[PDB]
DNA sequence: AGCAAGCATAAAAGATCTAAACATAAAATCTGTA
DNA sequence: TACAGATTTTATGTTTAGATCTTTTATGCTTGCTT
């Protein structure tokens, strides 16, 4: 029932990846057929919300459904839910269900408080293994007793000088950090995309920032300022880019995945699609990339 | 705007989503032996479009379809708001008709006065005086 | 008497404008307006011609009144001929100015001889239908109060249909919004404001001080006999009217001077005529005013002045080493620390001077600090009192200040009255008095 | 008139005018009366003894503090009006009308017409008083609401037998000078003087102390013989005297505070009663003095650990002390907000002023203190709801005062007075 | 070494807003099966 | 085979979490200066 907290200099990444993966879960599988899965936590990503990941944790092990009493008055569904995880989870066997793997905890989306609480509500649960790695080097800072009891952590020293590409590639090296943007490693998405995938990108990007400077520079960009699906597919077939919306949802899957583009349901009823960068971002990603 | 139109062509009341998507199917799809034509006014269209823009995409669009007989009169105050809402590509796809009216001068509008009063002005009347 | 009684119950409804309408007085200096308005309304339930109307003037300014009175007097004679629907800007939202609008219309519509049933949507093509379309035409007369709120800058679409029904609807329609924003036409959008006529009539104001003695003179005159005190009240009352070196001349000058405006003056005048118990009492009321003294002093008990001279010795105390500190304090700012630290040394020094006037403590200076805060001698250092619309209150409610986070003692506070105002009012023989000058 | 004006203590302009405004013909009584005035004013007394004076004045008693926000105010309007409406009439058969159905000030509007046009069966009109004790204090308060309640009067049917006429009795003149145009017929409250409000103590709880059971037990502990009904009177009354002219200065013209103060100290000014001191109040007083001295209004500050005490120390020191620390030490100024600074100062200063074992570094568990202090939130920084404790751009300051960190400081023995005594004591 | 005055400017506090999460509901529409 | 009963569709309402913005005071930098 131990939390495992790994800090050092250098990329963690591998090392984590491999102990999980290619020993903690075959051997925790024996020792208990399928292996444990593994939810490999991309911290790194400041793209990391706790609301995807609960859905992923509650597909992964499925809980008791929060009854109607249980929700209060506009509670936390998620901590609610976790609270109930536990209290299910305090009376059986402990066994090893789920290893879920925290890479660099304290990067720039993951070190927030909510997901820090989601965090140390998920590590009093003994049947959930967690394998987490820090790069900040205030990062004990983050935790307070009641989150440092709960995590249960016991910390291990791993400097390897590691070169940590893999954690660099979601924000610009020559600007040298002059963090949360996310548009940097949708770049990188951008260089390696097919280019239908890559023009259906572009000409969303190009009517959003229409629909941005009708309204009105650092703006995020929002589902006030985006496109219905229903027009973006008659763009889309207007260029070729898609035959019918099925094909649209099955290229927007990868975006929306990867928290590139979101498509969300407004008063009204439609669903639009959105990227949630600012003006300067998608016109850089316009000029550099997509050009 | 929707939910109107499709009321005004088929006698139907549904809801503005499935309006849109009746009007979609019967302008795109319904073949010209089946149809009659249909003149629409959007009288003050700068209130349609003034938070999803999607009204003027959709009753522009319509007009470009083959199979449609639709033909759609805009007013608005603004003389370049398609160029703003829609973009100039969109707007050169669908190739408007546009017509400008300036304001009146005083001649015209004197003329306008004059016939508004053709045979009152100069006109005899039995008035009782009582 | 039961006659006094009669007098008086005839006074305070003539006072009220509760006397009918057969009988109702309209002041002289408000006698043209009236006839504007007489007009337009007589031009439109009459005549069947469409009008669109702003009456613009400040509040009390007897706009609901004769726009009342005018439907009134139509009432009578012209029942069936027309119908009223009233709207009020302040209770009445754009999405629920439709339901009152079809509400009204189903209502008057059974009275003189459905609408609201079904959506939004439903009820305002409903009532566009109606409207904006031997034998004739109902008239619809909008009296459409506070038109400035429905004149706003995101969106005008009540007043464009009203207007537009105005103009091209075969159903006569009469709109009247009235309004104290002397720019209403500026607030219209150009739309509304093609489709409105321009036709805005400015509420008169009293010019003269002959007009509020006339005013007076009007509203205290018996002019129907009911009491046999009717042909001595009306003397005493012209007789004290015809002096100008009378109390009532003086306080109707002051009240021309200060606030112009008949409704403070017959608020001030009721309870003269409710209080007296018979006639000798009020014709002696009303020929020393010395009731309108006692409610004039009765109305300023709660201001700066008045509440500064409900406190105690040792609020007094930290109010002026409060206003002491801020005074030197450049900006105006200070907190309980520094407020305290003065008090003490005045305190020290007086004691010094010389039985001796006892220094509370800290936990015995808190309340008194609570205390001054609540009366509103000091403020927040920057602190909105009460948000205008109910969003930006719930806005600011949604929202934690710093000023509470941060502990008692170190909040930073800010004065309603100076330091020269409290050396003025508070008297030369006071204890404190040689600490008001800084 | 025939209105019959209650005699209230110290209320006789305020009960006149009250009963000039509010009579049973609506003819003659305003649309909106408003009471102004503070806390212990008497207007929520003054109004009750009025209605209580008059039984045929009908009154719908209202509580805005209650009714947090506007829509709860108008359901239960819309409920309070029509149940008193039913109880003064049972035999007018009327349908229910649920009050949950008013959710907009237009709805509350339609509401009232209905119920009201049901009640034409009426002989005369009449008129039911909407009292709102306390609309100032409703918490979710703007500006526009008092408006909506002001014009609320005009939309409703003006030939109905049933008037409605709202009485407001609010508290903040602030509040009330905004709608000054508005001519709204307003009576005035002042607070009381000390005479006023000792008076109003002495007859409104000498009964109740000298029938106190303390008292009772005590009179016959102490075999004392005397007059019941005047002698006890007295001694309340002399109680009640001492506590005004003692704590007036620390209360004001407060009538809730000196009720407190009398509660708390009722029992132990009796318990010092005996048999000699009963008769000469003089002595009595001078028994129990200590009572009269303090007000005693109050109901090892922390268990914080040293590490925490320490954190809490270097905070202080680094946010109120200016960063000269380079030029003398470690080898009044806090009269105002504390100073803003970073996570390394304050580790550099914790591990200066932190006592030898040879120097101690910063572990796991000294973060993990420093993280708490913020929890507890003694130390605080600039952050709005989303907080990155790791952040470069996020500064730490202090929220304790002097006396708690000289507590702190003296509890590890630390002089942290020596360190400030530079600038000023 | 140590510090006052002037300046630009990064920053704290908060107004103003959006929108996702949490929630309710009437009409239409899918769905069983007696 | 029409069905009630369960579900979806459409339509707002309530509340919390997160954003950008203006407004105003703190703040590092620069200039001038003496220990
Ligand atoms: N229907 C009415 N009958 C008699 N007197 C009335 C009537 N309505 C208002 N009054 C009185 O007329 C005086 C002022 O006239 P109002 O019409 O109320 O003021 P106003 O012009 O409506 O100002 P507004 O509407 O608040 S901008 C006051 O003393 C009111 O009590
Ligand atoms: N004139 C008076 N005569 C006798 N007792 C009085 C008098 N005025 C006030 N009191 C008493 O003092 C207290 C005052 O209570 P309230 O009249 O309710 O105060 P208030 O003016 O309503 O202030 P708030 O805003 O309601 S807290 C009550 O216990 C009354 O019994
Ligand atoms: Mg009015
Ligand atoms: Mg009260």
């Amino acid at each position: 029932g131990f939390s495992l907290l790994f800090y050092g200099v250098g990329s963690k990444r591998n090392f984590l990846e491999e102990f999980a993966i290619d020993y903690l879960s075959p051997k925790i599988a024996y020792s208990q057929v399928n292996s444990i899965p593994c939810l490999i936590l991309n911290g790194y990503n400041p793209s990391c919300n706790y609301r995807d990941v609960f859905k992923e944790i509650t597909d992964l092990l499925v809980p008791a459904e929060l009854t109607r009493s249980e929700t209060k008055y506009w509670g936390n569904h998620v901590i609610l839910q976790i609270q109930k995880m536990i209290d299910f989870y305090k009376n059986q066997p402990l066994d090893i269900k789920l290893i879920l793997v925290v890479h660099n905890l304290d990067g720039p989306s993951i070190r927030k408080n909510t997901f820090q609480t989601m965090l140390s509500f998920l590590s009093v649960i003994r049947q959930i293994a967690i394998v987490a790695s820090t790069d900040h080097i205030y990062a004990p800072l983050l935790w307070d007793n009641m989150k440092a009891q709960n995590y249960n952590f016991v910390f291990h020293d791993i400097s390897n000088f590691e070169p940590s590409t893999v954690e660099s590639t979601f924000q610009d090296v020559m600007k040298m950090g002059k963090t949360s943007s996310g548009a940097e490693g949708a770049k990188y998405v951008l260089q390696s995309l097919t280019v239908n995938s890559k023009k259906m990108y572009k000409l969303l990007i190009e009517t959003q920032m229409q629909n941005m400077g009708n309204l009105s520079g650092p703006k995020r960009g929002t589902q006030r300022t985006g496109v219905e699906l229903k027009l973006f597919n008659h763009l889309c077939a207007a260029d070729f880019i898609a035959s019918n919306e099925i094909a649209l949802r099955s290229m927007l899957r990868e975006f929306i995945e990867h928290k590139m583009a979101n498509i969300t349901k407004n008063n009204s009823g439609m669903e639009i699609i959105w990227v949630p960068y600012t003006y300067a971002e998608l016109e850089k990603l316009l000029k550099t990339v997509l050009n | 705007c929707y939910e109107t139109l499709w009321n005004k062509v088929s006698g139907e009341r549904l809801t503005w989503a499935a309006s849109m998507e009746s009007l979609e199917f019967y302008f795109k799809r319904v073949p010209k032996n089946k149809k009659k034509t249909i003149v629409v006014l959007l009288d003050e269209l700068d209130a349609m479009v003034t938070k999803s823009q999607d009204i003027m995409y959709n009753f522009f669009n319509w007009t470009t379809y083959e199979n449609a007989k639709l033909i759609v009169i805009a007013v608005a105050n603004t003389m370049d708001l398609p160029e703003r809402q829609l973009g100039n590509k969109i707007t050169s796809r669908i190739g408007f008709t546009r017509i400008m009216f300036t304001g009146y001068t005083h001649e015209e509008l004197k003329n306008i006065i004059d016939l508004r009063l053709k045979g009152l002005n100069d006109s005899f009347f039995y008035v009782d005086t009582k | 008497d039961p006659g006094f009684g009669s007098l008086q119950r005839r006074l305070l409804q003539q006072l009220y404008g509760t006397l009918p309408t057969d009988e109702k007085i309209i002041f002289t200096y408000l006698q043209d307006c009236q006839q504007e308005i007489d007009r337009i309304i007589k031009q439109s339930i009459i005549q069947k011609e469409s009008h669109s109307v702003i009456l613009v003037g400040p509040r009390q300014s007897y706009k609901t009144y004769l726009l009342d009175y005018e439907l009134s007097l139509l009432q009578q004679s012209y029942k069936e001929q027309f119908i009223t629907i009233r709207l009020n800007g302040f209770i009445h939202s754009e999405q629920t100015a439709i339901n009152g609008i079809a509400t009204q219309l189903e209502q008057q519509l059974q009275k003189i001889h459905t609408i609201s049933s079904g959506s939004l949507t439903e009820v305002f093509e409903k009532i566009l239908l109606l409207l904006d379309s031997s034998i004739t035409k109902i008239t619809v007369v909008f009296i459409f109060d506070e038109i400035d709120t429905f004149a706003g800058p995101v969106r005008q679409t009540l007043l464009y249909n009203l207007f537009d029904m105005v103009e091209h609807s075969r159903v006569p329609v009469c709109i009247f919004g009235c309004t104290t924003k002397l720019n209403i036409l500026e607030y219209l959008e150009k739309r509304v404001k093609s489709r409105f006529s321009q036709r805005v009539i400015y509420m008169p104001q009293i010019q003269n001080l002959d007009d509020m003695v006339d005013a007076v003179r009007n509203l205290l005159t018996v002019r129907s006999e009911i009491s046999p005190w009717v042909s001595q009240w009306n003397e005493t009352l012209e007789k004290e009217l015809s002096d100008p070196r009378s109390n009532l001349n003086r306080h109707i000058r002051m009240n021309f001077e200060t606030f112009r405006s008949l409704p403070t003056l017959k608020n001030s005048i009721i309870p003269l005529v409710a209080t007296s118990k018979n006639f000798g009492s009020l014709c002696t009321a009303i020929k020393s005013c010395s009731f309108l003294d006692i409610y004039n002093k009765n109305q300023l008990s709660n201001n700066l002045t008045g509440r500064l001279q409900s406190l105690s010795d040792l609020e007094l105390a930290i109010l002026i080493s409060a206003a002491r500190v801020a005074l030197r304090a450049k900006d105006g700012s200070f907190n309980f620390n520094l407020a305290y630290a003065e008090y003490e040394k005045m305190i020290k020094a007086i004691n010094s001077r010389i039985n001796t006037i006892k220094l509370w403590l800290k936990k015995d200076v808190k309340n008194v600090w609570e205390n001054l805060v609540q009366l509103d001698f000091f403020t927040e250092k920057s602190a909105v009192g009460l948000r205008d619309n109910a969003t930006a209150a719930f806005y600011a409610s949604n929202y934690q200040f710093q000023g509470t986070m941060i502990p008692f003692d170190l909040r930073s506070y800010q004065m309603q009255i100076i330091l020269q105002e409290l050396r003025r009012i508070i008297p030369k023989s006071n204890m404190y008095y040689s600490w008001t000058q800084l | 008139m025939n209105v019959t004006t209650p005699e209230v203590a110290f209320r006789e302009y305020q009960t006149n005018c009250l009963a000039s405004y509010i009579s049973a013909d609506p003819d003659i009584t305003p649309s909106n009366l408003i009471l102004q005035g503070y806390s212990g004013t008497g207007k929520t007394y003054t109004l009750k003894k009025y209605f209580n004076a008059n039984p045929n004045l009908h009154a719908v008693w209202l509580e805005p503090v209650e009714l947090v926000s506007w829509k709860p105010l108008l359901q239960a309007i819309a409920r309070t009006v029509q149940y008193k409406l039913k109880t003064l009439y049972p035999n007018i058969p009327t349908t229910d009308y649920d009050p949950l159905q008013v959710e907009e000030p237009f709805l509350l509007v339609k509401t009232l017409h209905n119920i009201f046009v049901q009640y034409e069966s009426l002989q005369e009109k009449t008129c039911l008083f909407l009292i709102l004790d306390g609309f100032d204090s409703l918490q979710d308060l703007d500006a526009a609401l008092f408006n909506k309640y002001i014009k609320l009067n005009e939309l409703l049917p003006k030939d109905s037998k049933i008037n409605i006429k709202f009485i407001y009795t609010m508290l903040e003149t602030s509040f009330l000078q905004r709608y000054s145009t508005h001519c709204i017929p307003t009576v005035m409250f002042p607070r009381y003087n000390v005479d006023e409000v000792s008076t109003i103590l002495v007859m409104s709880r000498c009964g109740e102390l000298m029938e106190d059971s303390c008292l009772r037990k005590r009179i016959i502990e102490e075999q004392i013989t005397d007059c019941t009904d005047d002698q006890f009177q007295n001694v309340a009354a002399n109680f009640i005297h001492l506590i005004v002219q003692a704590f007036h200065s620390y209360t004001g013209n407060d009538i809730f505070a000196l009720n407190d103060l009398i509660d708390f100290k009722w029992p132990k000014y009796v318990s010092r009663i005996t048999k000699e001191n009963i008769f000469e109040p003089l002595a009595l007083y001078k028994s129990a003095i200590k009572l009269f001295l303090s007000t005693d209004d109050n109901l090892q500050t922390y268990d914080l650990s040293i590490i925490s005490k320490y954190l809490l120390i270097a905070s202080y020191i680094c946010s109120y002390l200016e960063p000269r620390y380079d030029a003398s030490i470690f080898s009044n100024p806090r009269y105002l907000q504390p100073s803003l600074f970073a996570i390394e100062r304050l580790l550099a200063i914790f591990q200066a002023i932190f006592p030898i074992q040879s120097l101690m570094k910063a572990n796991i568990e000294v973060f993990q203190n420093l993280s708490e202090l913020h929890t507890l939130k003694l130390i605080a920084t600039t952050m709005n709801k989303n907080i990155d404790y790791l952040s470069p751009k996020v500064r730490w300051k202090v929220n304790v005062p002097w006396e708690i960190i000289k507590e702190i400081s003296e509890s590890v023995h630390f002089n942290i007075s020596d360190y400030f005594s530079d600038i000023h004591e």
